[PDB]
C-alpha cells in the first residue's frame, strides 16, 4: 500500500557554477534525486527541468509520519479519595 | 505463532487530565496534604499550597514571588477583605466553580479585586449587570 | 441572563488546563519546586503535590509520615530517564509524547510509577484486542 | 415546564409526538386525561396525554459556562 514518504526542497537560489551544477531558487522542488554526498546532491530542478548538481545545505527534505494527535477522553489519572 | 497483533511519533492528549489533577490537588487540600501556607483572613484561617494560589491570583504570586516573603508559612490579608468572598475564590481556584448565592456578588467581586484575578472580576462585571 | 434572585454557580472550562499551564511554567522556572526526582544519570525538579496527584507511587511516598519531607528522591536503577521525563512532561501538560522506540519504556516506567490509566491508554495504542 | 417521560407518536394530527425527556412548554390541561402544549425540540403544538409528562419544580440555582481564560498567565 502507499507510505510516507519525502521529497526535497530548495531553501535559498543558487546561481550554477559550473556546467555540472544547476541553478534554482527558494522554494523549488528538486525531484529525482540520484545521491546525496559530502555537501553535494545530484537532482532535478523541476520547474527548468535541468538536471545536476546542487549544494545540499541549499536543500531541505520534507515527509516523513509527522506527530500525530490522538485524542484519549478517559480519565487519566488515579483519584484520590475524599 | 498466534497474531502478534501489534500495530507495526505520536501525542496522546488527555483531554480530562487538567481537571483530573485539580480534583486532586482540592482532595489533597481537603485533607490538608502537602499544604504549605495558611492564609489568615480576619479571624478565619485557610490552608492551601502555594503553588495553586500563584497560579490563580497575582496577588499571591507576587507574595510568592517575593524574596523577602520566601520564608513565610502564613500570611496576613488586608484586614478589609471578606472571609467568606475569600472562601468562594479559594474554592473557585480548586474547583473551577465560582458560587453566587444571592447578594454575595459584590463581596465575591470586590475580593478577586484585592487577590487581582482580573478575568474573575469581569466575570462578576458582567455578571452583574446581567 | 438570569434572574434578579436566586444562586448562580459560573463554571470556568477552561480554568483547570490555565492552571495545569502555569504549574509547568512555575516548574520550568524553578519557582517553589520542593523535590528532585534522579532517575540514573539525570535529575528532574518537580512540584510534590503535582507528583502525587498523577502517580500512586509518589502519593504513597509523600503521604508517608516518615518520608513526606523528603527532597530528592532516586528511582530504581532500572528506571528509564527518558521513559520518565516523557511522563513528567504528561503530568504537567496532559500530552504523553511517544515513539516506536520509546512506548516500551514509558510503559514500564508508567507501571512503575502506578499509573494505570497511562499503561492502559499505552496497552491500546500497541496493540489491537 | 413540563418534560416527556416517554416516547409518543400522536395519533392525529391534532396530536404531538415527542421524544422521552423533550421539554413541553405552554401547557394547559383539557381535563384529567390531557393537555395542550408545544414541543420546543419540533415546535409542534396540540394535544397530548398527561400521564406522559411531569412539571419540573422550579427554585433551581442557575449554571452558567464560561469559556474565556480564567486566570492570569505565568510567563516562561
Ligand atoms: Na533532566
Amino acid at each position: 500500500g502507499p507510505t510516507a514518504g519525502k521529497i526535497f526542497r530548495a531553501m535559498y537560489d543558487y546561481m550554477a557554477a559550473d556546467a555540472d551544477e544547476v541553478s534554482f531558487k527558494d522554494g523549488d522542488a528538486i525531484i529525482n534525486v540520484q545521491a546525496i554526498d559530502e555537501g553535494w546532491m545530484y537532482g532535478t530542478v523541476q520547474r527548468t527541468g535541468r538536471t545536476g548538481m546542487l549544494p545540499a545545505n541549499y536543500v531541505e527534505a520534507i515527509g516523513g509520519g509527522g506527530i500525530t494527535t490522538i485524542k484519549e477522553m478517559g480519565r487519566s489519572i488515579h483519584e484520590i479519595p475524599r | 505463532g498466534p497474531s502478534s497483533d501489534l500495530y507495526l511519533d505520536s501525542q496522546i492528549q488527555f483531554t480530562r487530565h487538567a481537571s483530573d489533577v485539580l480534583l486532586n490537588l482540592n482532595r489533597l487540600r481537603s485533607r490538608d496534604i502537602l499544604t504549605d501556607v495558611v492564609i489568615v483572613v480576619s479571624r478565619e484561617q485557610f490552608r492551601a499550597h502555594k503553588t495553586v494560589l500563584m497560579a490563580c491570583s497575582g496577588l499571591f504570586y507576587s507574595i510568592f514571588t517575593d524574596q523577602l516573603k520566601r520564608n513565610l508559612s502564613v500570611i496576613n490579608l488586608d484586614p478589609e477583605i471578606n472571609p467568606e468572598g475569600f472562601n468562594i475564590l479559594l474554592d473557585f481556584m480548586y474547583t473551577s466553580r465560582l458560587n453566587l448565592r444571592e447578594g454575595n456578588i459584590m463581596a465575591v467581586m470586590a475580593t478577586a479585586m484585592y487577590l487581582q484575578m482580573e478575568h474573575v472580576v469581569d466575570t462578576c462585571r458582567k455578571f452583574i449587570k446581567a
